């Protein structure tokens, strides 16, 4: 399967309300404590559906943000971005730095993503999960529908 | 997984600032993320979990590895 999905009721941490969720890449899962101080979880939803329509369309690639604030304040998001290559779809977890950008949007996240690498200019590995293009359809058809 | 332990664990590994998600005034809220002057880390607060592990991220935000307590790279 693919997707992002809550568990239980939301709880304090780090100072905040968060939604603990966990993301869902075939045999991998991680938790996730997505923040709702600015977004609730209606508001992510969307966005993925958005982000998914997007890359989905012309197999590029769909950002799929699992933090956000105000955007004028904010300094960071953490992301799951999705890449497409045929019937197969790469899934990396990627920080969208923004501490000197100012000009950020959330709507516009696709735009913030370039390319997909495997290795740094270091020569480290970036992390990769994969899954099939149709478990990724499926989690856009029940996010289309919510 | 520390709260405020973590702070001075990550400065123990050199990553002395501490970057938090929202600008002034709004810097006490959420889960941060602790500069090398090269690389990020924050605290694994995942399941499987082990004991307060890593992740960690490059120059660009791309993730390179979950990690152990002392920075040895355990998996992606």
């Amino acid at each position: 399967m693919f997707g992002i999905f809550s568990k239980g009721e939301p709880v304090s941490m780090e100072g905040e309300l968060v939604q603990p969720s966990s993301i869902v890449i075939n045999d991998y899962e991680e938790e996730l404590h997505l923040p709702l101080s600015y977004w609730d979880i209606k508001d992510y939803k969307n966005s993925w559906l958005k982000s998914l329509g997007e890359g989905l369309s012309n197999k590029t690639h769909s950002a799929l943000a699992v933090s956000m604030y105000e955007p004028e304040k904010t300094n960071f998001i953490f992301t799951w971005v999705l890449y497409f290559e045929d019937e197969k779809v790469y899934v990396q977890n990627n920080v969208i730095f923004l501490e000197e950008c100012h000009g950020f949007s959330p709507e516009n996240i696709n735009k913030f993503i370039e390319s997909r690498t495997t290795h740094d200019g270091d020569g480290m590995k970036i992390s990769e999960w994969h899954t099939d293009l149709n478990s990724v359809l499926d989690f856009y058809h029940s996010l289309n529908n919510a | 997984l520390k709260g405020k332990e973590a702070q001075e664990a990550a400065s123990n590994l050199g990553f002395d600032r501490r970057i938090p998600p929202q600008k002034a005034p709004f810097n006490s809220h959420g889960q941060p993320v602790f500069y090398d002057g090269k690389n990020y880390i924050t605290p694994d607060i995942d399941s499987h979990n082990v004991t307060n592990g890593w992740k960690m991220f490059n120059s660009k935000g791309k993730r390179i590895g979950t990690y152990d307590s002392g920075l040895n790279r355990i998996k992606d």
